[PDB]
RNA sequence: GAAAGAAUUAAAUUAAUAUAAUGGUAUAACUGUGCGAUAAUUGUAACACAAACGAGUGAAACAAGUACGUAAGUAUGGCA
RNA sequence: AUAUAUUUUAGUAAUAGAUAAAAAUAUGUACAGUAAAAUUGUAAGGAAAACAAUAAUAACUUUCUC
């Protein structure tokens, strides 16, 4: 399996979610769509906890 | 996307509608950069220039002089060929291509008053192919080039990929710089009195050298570098050093006449002319 | 023995409306790949590059002068109309939209924002 | 963390670099900016005139010639036939040398060869 | 294998605000070979420089105008024309 | 020193403020800006070295330009020529250039920018080039007024319009706006600022607002509706609001009547044009026109058949909005129209 | 007569298009860049194309909300 | 000139241009631009690394000038 699904849950606590695709160890999917049930652009989160590919934080402060 | 169709709907008007200016996004862009109040500002006329002045006094007459040809007509050069129309199907057809060439060639005007050749810019390429194995080799010499200069290098990248030679594609290789102007001006006379004479054996510039119209090149090896001020001033500082082509663009029509106009300004050339 | 028995079958891609021909709001003109006809006047493009009528009239299929070396498919809101309409004149448009005569359909409508 | 030729390499990068090392935006009065648009203007005029002047002379010099070599040819064909040949590899001479700021210790070589 | 300097993270030049990069020069003379002084702007910091090898005692530049060194050092006292004309029989060869 | 010279040349050349012209003509850099009003900025500022001298010899050479320039414009006799003469010695000046950046040009007070001077006006002309023209013609062909009512525009007269008497506030309309039926409910002032030399005492003006987008039933299409009609203006360049004490009752040839966009009718255009009188030689004074009162209508007005019925050109333009709001009612109501139609919602 | 600008004409889609092949694409659908990361959103979708049914395709419009754009507008994933 | 204290600098790192066919964010929108091949050259460079150059200005606008 290189492509999982996941669930999106709707920040605006309605119960409304909506449900996409991703690679196994892409970063945490959050996105702003519409929630039917509030009737506005709400953020939406991964409901279940996953594993990610861990990048390093690219530093702008300048290190040494 | 409903669909990709692209097509510019006609206007009913004349006027001509900067876009840019209607917008408020870029105040400091509106202005130009030769304006005091961008940001982009640069003192350009900061100091009178000295090849140019010598060019624009001795030289340009002399150079006309020279290039004068009695009722010399324009000599068109090698260009696109239409069909004769003796079948239906030239109706419709590309243009045959150039008689010799793939690509179509310049006419070549007669020297009057106003298109005497003069230099028009420099660009010192420096590709350095050790760095295919060491980046930082490309560092050194961008800033050998900027000591030379006094003038801003662009990097440049490995565009092709190749196995005999131990070359990826999108490295960074050397680096390139574009003189134009004074600086430009300030690199010859240096070439010409400083450097160039303390290569040990150089008889000059190939006859041979150059482009079809106006353009004459040569290069330095890094022994030959040494000899610039800014790198002569501390041998310590640059254990390392690189070679570099040098390709002057000249306004000239043909390359005899921008050979005799590197000559004007002390350029020596030695090999049989074509 | 090994053969190369395996094809799609044919995209109906021809013009599915005519020059001359009443069309409908939302009827397909063109199925095509690529724009082979432009979408011209009162006319739409989807996805597919399928030109569809944007409203009722007459199809036409014309070139026009500000676009040389391309065809294209508009609508003529009437059969009196040369759809390479004049550039200068004023651009011929429907209204669409019918008054409610009836009062209480007003009402609703005005109530309405 | 880095060599000493790395170190070396950041220095050298450095030297070319526009980080922390460049002053503040030069900023001006009204009165000031005109003072300055003003300089600009007149100077950038005075350039064109003696773009003009030069420009001018070569134009005044190229008919000076033109005049010569119709007479030549009018006159003696032999004089205009030498006179017009091709100048191909014609080379300045080495010491018609670029005017330097200031003037050497010997000003003036009256032996040669 | 391959040496590098690893890139972080780009600082943003917004449109507009990009400044030329105008570096820090010294006007410079150079007296060349000859006694002839010539102005030049230069990076490195020093006001004045003498040239030893240049076009301006080059004769390339101007025509009309170490082993055998160190032969001559040091075999000076015998000073080494007549010495060619006295080793030079032609006899043998 | 032909521009220190105030016999023949007008007041408006000179900076009126007289620190900042001394700031401008100084020995040495001594005093500090005017422009900074606060004690510690002007502490803090620090001029550019070397700026006095260098100015004063590029002020002597661009005076002495002018100056002989001045000795051309003299000699000149047709009327063109000589401004573009004028126009050529003053517009490198200084205090002029100061004058008109640093000062308004919409409201322009006559003693500092003087539009009757030709250098002012025609520093105003490249202003309104660089941008306020272009928004214009911008907004002709985007939202589609130029075709839709009258073929092409050649801008030549800066039109801006207010509406000063509905509400209270000021605020020139920017051309393509959405304005409430309250703000455009009594009628609009202009200011046609021209830029080319022109007549002044014989030129008149009209000034045609339009509504295309109105519908009409039994074409299933639109049609156009005069919604105010002014003809025989006088314009000058520094007295050019057209305002109810300027223009008679003689004048208006349909008098304002207001924006009031059917619900659902859609989203109406008001497109202002300013067209020029056509100028009769061998008569002196300003040549008036009479309009058939009878034959032009406001319920359809065919205004390309009126401008070539009197032979106008038109030379400005500008264009608001107005789409159906709550007040549309009220208004219909204070100007005694009927009710208003309500349309569905739906184009079928 | 010169300089600069606006550009126009000719040629080109042989490069490039995430990917086959075909059609299309410089008016660029290709490429660069700012913002953004939203429209790779939510309910009704007529009408067409295609079509035995099951399905498939283009999609005006109405309503809720969002992003970019001075505006006109564009976006209901990707040139097809 | 030198001592202490209090600060300030030095973390030295690339883009400086709306960048434009080296490589990198493949869906939105706004603004802008044009590729490729072949040819002639140029330090190591060679058929094959990089850089340069290679169709036409009639008319128009502005600027300077005879
Ligand atoms: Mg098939
Ligand atoms: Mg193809
Ligand atoms: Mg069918
Ligand atoms: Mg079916
Ligand atoms: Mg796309
Ligand atoms: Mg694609």
């Amino acid at each position: 399996s290189k492509n999982s699904v996941i669930k999106l849950l709707s920040t605006a606590a309605s119960g409304y979610s909506r449900y996409i695709s991703i690679k196994k160890g892409a970063p945490l999917v959050t996105q702003v769509r519409y929630d039917p049930v509030v009737k506005r652009h709400v953020l939406f989160k991964e409901a279940k906890k996953r594993k990610v590919a861990e990048r390093k934080p690219l530093d702008f402060l300048r290190t040494a | 996307p409903k669909s990709a169709c692209s097509l510019v709907k006609p206007v009913h008007h004349l006027v001509k509608i900067d876009k840019s200016k209607l917008s408020p996004r870029f105040p400091e862009l509106k202005y130009d950069k030769s304006d005091i109040r961008s940001p982009g500002f640069k003192p350009k006329d900061t100091h009178a220039d000295r090849l140019n002045d010598h060019y624009l006094n001795t030289l340009q007459s002399d150079l006309l002089l020279i290039n004068y040809s009695h009722n010399a007509a324009v000599v068109k050069g090698l260009k696109q060929r239409a069909w004769s129309g003796d079948s239906p199907y030239h109706l419709n057809r590309p243009p045959k291509n150039p008689r010799g060439s793939k690509a179509q060639l310049p006419d070549i005007h007669p020297i009057k008053w106003s298109n005497i050749p003069g230099l028009e810019s420099v660009v010192i390429n420096c590709f350095v192919r050790e760095a295919r194995e060491n980046q930082l080799l490309a560092i050194t010499a961008a800033l050998q080039l900027q000591q030379i200069t006094g003038c801003k290098p662009h990097p440049i990248f490995s565009k092709n990929d190749v196995p005999t030679w131990k070359l990826r594609k999108g490295h960074q290789m050397g680096a390139k710089v574009e003189l134009k102007g004074k600086e430009m001006s300030q690199f010859l006379s240096t070439l010409t009195e400083i450097v160039l004479p303390r290569i040990r054996e150089y008889k000059g510039i190939s006859n041979q050298s150059g482009n079809r119209f106006g353009g004459i090149s040569f290069g330095l090896t890094a022994e030959d570098i040494k000899f610039f001020p800014e790198i002569d001033a501390n041998q310590d500082s640059w254990p390392k050093t690189f070679g570099m082509h040098i390709n002057i663009n000249t306004s000239a029509q043909l390359d005899y006449q921008a050979r005799t106009l590197l000559s004007g300004f002390q350029f020596p050339f030695f090999g049989e002319e074509k | 023995s090994r053969t190369s028995m395996k094809d799609s079958a044919g995209r109906r891609l021809g013009p599915k409306k005519y020059e001359g021909q009443d069309v409908s709001t939302g009827e397909i003109i063109m199925r095509q790949r690529g724009t082979k006809f432009y979408p011209g006047e009162n006319v739409g493009i989807g996805k597919d590059h399928s030109i569809f009528a944007l409203e009722p009239g007459v199809v036409r299929y014309y070139l026009d002068p500000f676009h040389p070396k391309r065809k294209f498919i508009g609508v003529a809101l009437r059969r009196d109309l040369k759809l390479p309409s004049p550039h200068f004149e004023p651009t011929v448009r429907r209204f669409g939209r019918f008054e409610l005569t009836n009062k209480r359909a007003a009402y609703k409508e005005e109530n309405s924002i | 963390s880095l060599s000493p030729l790395a170190q070396r390499v950041v220095t050298q990068l450095s030297v070319m670099s526009a980080s922390r090392k460049q002053p503040k935006l030069l900023k001006l009065a009204r009165e000031d900016l005109i003072k300055h648009q003003t300089i600009e203007k007149c100077w950038s005029i005075y350039q064109q005139q003696q773009r003009e002047r030069r420009n001018l002379q070569l134009e005044l010099q190229y008919k000076s010639i033109e005049r010569s070599m119709n007479l030549l040819q009018e006159l003696s064909p032999r004089l205009f036939e030498a006179a017009n040949a091709s100048e191909k590899g014609k080379r300045f001479p080495m010491e018609m040398k670029v005017p330097t700021d200031f003037p050497p210790n010997t000003l003036w070589h009256y032996n040669f060869r | 294998t391959r040496i590098t300097l690893p890139r972080r993270p780009a600082k943003k030049i917004q449109l507009g605000k990009s400044r030329p990069a105008i570096y820090h020069q010294f006007n410079v003379k150079m007296e060349l070979s000859d006694g002839s002084v010539v102005i030049r702007r230069s990076q490195y910091p020093k006001g004045e420089i003498r040239l030893i090898q240049d076009q301006r005692n080059n004769p390339l530049w101007n025509p009309s105008r170490g082993s055998l060194d160190r032969f001559n050092k040091r075999y000076s006292s015998l000073f080494s024309t007549v010495e060619l004309s006295e080793e030079n029989k032609k006899k043998t060869q | 020193h032909i521009w220190s010279d105030f016999t023949t040349r007008p007041s408006s050349l000179s900076i009126q403020s007289s620190k900042v012209k001394n700031y401008l003509f100084q020995k040495k850099a001594s005093l500090d800006p005017p422009s900074i009003s606060r004690r510690s900025n002007r502490i803090k500022y620090s001029p550019p070295e070397h700026i006095d001298e260098i100015f004063r010899m590029s002020y002597d050479f661009l005076e002495q330009r002018s100056s002989k320039f001045y000795e051309l414009a003299n000699k000149t006799k047709n009327p063109l020529k000589k401004d573009a003469l004028l126009i050529k010695a003053e517009i490198n000046n200084p205090e002029v250039q100061y004058n008109f950046q640093f000062n308004n040009k919409l409201n322009n007070v006559k003693d500092i920018i003087d539009y009757d001077v030709p250098v002012y006006r025609h520093l105003g002309k490249q202003h309104w080039e660089s941008y306020g023209q272009m928004l214009l013609m911008q907004r002709l062909e985007t939202l589609a007024a130029i075709p839709d009512t009258l073929p092409t525009l050649v801008p030549r007269a800066e039109v801006n319009i207010k509406f000063p008497f509905s509400t209270g506030v000021n605020k020139w309309i920017e051309p393509g706006e959405f304005l409430s039926s309250n703000v455009t409910s009594m009628r609009p002032i202009f200011k046609i600022q021209e830029y080319e030399l022109v007549n002044v005492e014989k030129q008149l003006y009209t000034v045609l607002i339009v509504n295309p987008d109105v519908p009409d039933l039994s074409n299933d299409s639109f049609k156009t509706a005069l919604c105010y009609g002014l003809v025989n203006i006088n314009l000058t360049y520094n007295d050019n609001l057209i305002d109810p004490r300027k223009f008679h009752s003689s004048n208006i040839i349909a008098d304002y009547l207001p924006p009031v966009p059917e619900k659902n009718a859609g989203k109406q255009r008001f497109v202002v044009w300013v067209f020029r009188q056509p100028l009769i030689e061998d008569k002196q004074g300003p040549n008036m026109l009479e309009i058939d009162r009878k034959e032009l209508s406001r319920d359809d007005f065919d205004i390309r058949q009126f401008t070539k019925k009197y032979n106008l050109t038109a030379i400005g333009a500008h264009i608001w909005r107005s789409e159906w709001d709550a007040k549309v009612a009220a208004v219909r109501e204070k100007y005694g129209l009927p009710p208003g139609r309500v349309f569905s919602r739906v184009r079928r």
